[PDB]
């Protein structure tokens, strides 16, 4: 779950 | 176009709306018609643009994603299905690429080119590396192209940002968070992700005593967020 | 139609995957193909033709309710902005009433007439009663004729129900369940629609007793959404 | 929040 925005 | 005869305003109201109701595919069709009016957006206006698609193309990368999935499964002692799970991968992935193909166009006609400020034209290359990224990572003839078109654009951002912002630009940030996410998982360069999320979190800290309090919600967010990717990643 | 070259089987398919990727819309289509292939639906193939459209209904109805809302409050010392909520209200408004069409003609072109065993008339009658209570919610020289569609699919499906189906039938307590909410926020009925949850309540719970363990956990499901119900309502 | 299935 790595986040991105 | 379909929006051609609405007015700009009616538009983005119309957009702000869709946003409330979280009808985000209506949200993007009334912001690409404000596009389409020829003028330049403003910051609420690339925000309202940016999150109608974000959440767009995001439902169909997940729905990509499990699809995906489950032709990898049968492609294992896997009992033959016949071609439905391609079929139906391969439909959503061109849905997919459609919507990425139509972001890109209008950031070509003509937001990036009449795009001055430093928050504008950050704004609009950052998302045009993000649509690439996008592009990518459903790419198996092509992929190299896509992914170099990405980081094209993440770089000529990241220039722009580090000469005109200061490190705690909400927008600098973002790009940074996804850029190293680009480094990770697309271009098969861990280090440089580290190494981008962590100068990207220490230079933003050591910034954050110039900024009034409450003014820098977002900010404060996506420093968190790259915190969140480095404990991941380390 | 735009399924009608795809296989049955292929249809039936898609539309479970779908699921998996909660690509509701698509799912829809691909069982509305299956339907119009002439052939009646299993039981597993009632399902996912009701989970479908349930779906796509329901994120269209709850737009609906926060576009109405806003523009409710815009009729209040508020200040005039235009036509715009209505026309997006409206725009919205006409997605759903196609959709209820859709399926209603579904029902009625041919699934409800081909239709013997209690388990699937009851089934697709229940279906007509929400979709013509779905185009209630939203009338205004028209309401009442639609109200009374709805209670006399309702009340069809409910006759056969308690003739040929246990007290405990998924079916039976689900159509119970709507109809009471049809009585209460449809119909200007509270008292009908308290004393049709709690009768349907009472007579399941009287016959647990007859059931294996662990083959009711829909039926369970449905009696704790009725408790629930009475629980607020009284 | 009725339910309704
Ligand atoms: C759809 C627009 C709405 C919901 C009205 O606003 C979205 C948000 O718009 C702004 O936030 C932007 C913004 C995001 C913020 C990180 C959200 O902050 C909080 C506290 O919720 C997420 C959005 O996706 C958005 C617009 C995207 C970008 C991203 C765009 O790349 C092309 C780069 C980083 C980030 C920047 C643009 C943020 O400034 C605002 O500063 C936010 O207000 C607060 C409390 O910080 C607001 O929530
Ligand atoms: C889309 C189909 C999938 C997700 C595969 O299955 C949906 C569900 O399909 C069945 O459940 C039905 C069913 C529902 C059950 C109450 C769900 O039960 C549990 C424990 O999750 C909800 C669904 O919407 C569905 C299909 C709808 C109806 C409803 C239809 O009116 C026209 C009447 C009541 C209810 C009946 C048909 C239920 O039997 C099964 O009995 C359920 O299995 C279990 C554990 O009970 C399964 O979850
Ligand atoms: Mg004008
Ligand atoms: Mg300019
Ligand atoms: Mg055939
Ligand atoms: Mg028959």
């Amino acid at each position: 779950e790595r986040h991105t925005c | 176009g379909a929006m051609g005869s609405m007015e700009r305003a009616s538009l983005i109201q119309k957009a702000k709306l869709a946003e409330q109701a979280e009808r985000y595919e209506d949200m993007a069709a009334f912001m690409k018609g404000a596009v389409e009016k020829g003028e330049e957006l403003s910051c609420e206006e690339r925000n309202l643009l940016s999150v109608a698609y974000k959440n767009v193309v995001g439902g169909q990368r997940a729905a990509w994603r499990v699809l995906s999935s489950i032709e990898q499964k049968s492609n294992e002692g896997s009992e033959e299905k016949g071609p439905e799970v391609r079929e139906y991968r391969e439909k959503v992935e061109t849905e997919l690429q459609g919507v990425c193909d139509t972001v890109l166009g209008l950031l070509d006609s003509h937001l990036i080119k009449e795009a001055g400020d430093a928050e504008s034209r950050v704004f609009y290359l950052k998302m045009k590396g993000d649509y690439y990224r996008y592009l990518a990572e459903v790419a198996t003839d092509d992929k190299k192209r896509i992914i170099d078109s990405a980081r094209s654009a993440y770089q000529e951002a990241m220039d722009i940002s580090k000469k005109e912002m200061p490190p705690t630009n909400p927008i600098r940030l973002g790009l940074a968070l996804n850029f190293s996410v680009f480094h990770y998982e697309i271009a098969n360069s861990p280090e440089e992700a580290i190494s981008l999320a962590k100068t990207t979190f220490d230079e933003a800290m050591a910034d954050l005593h110039t900024l009034s309090e409450d003014s820098y919600k977002d900010s404060t967010l996506i420093m968190q967020l790259l915190r969140d990717n480095l404990t991941l990643w380390t």
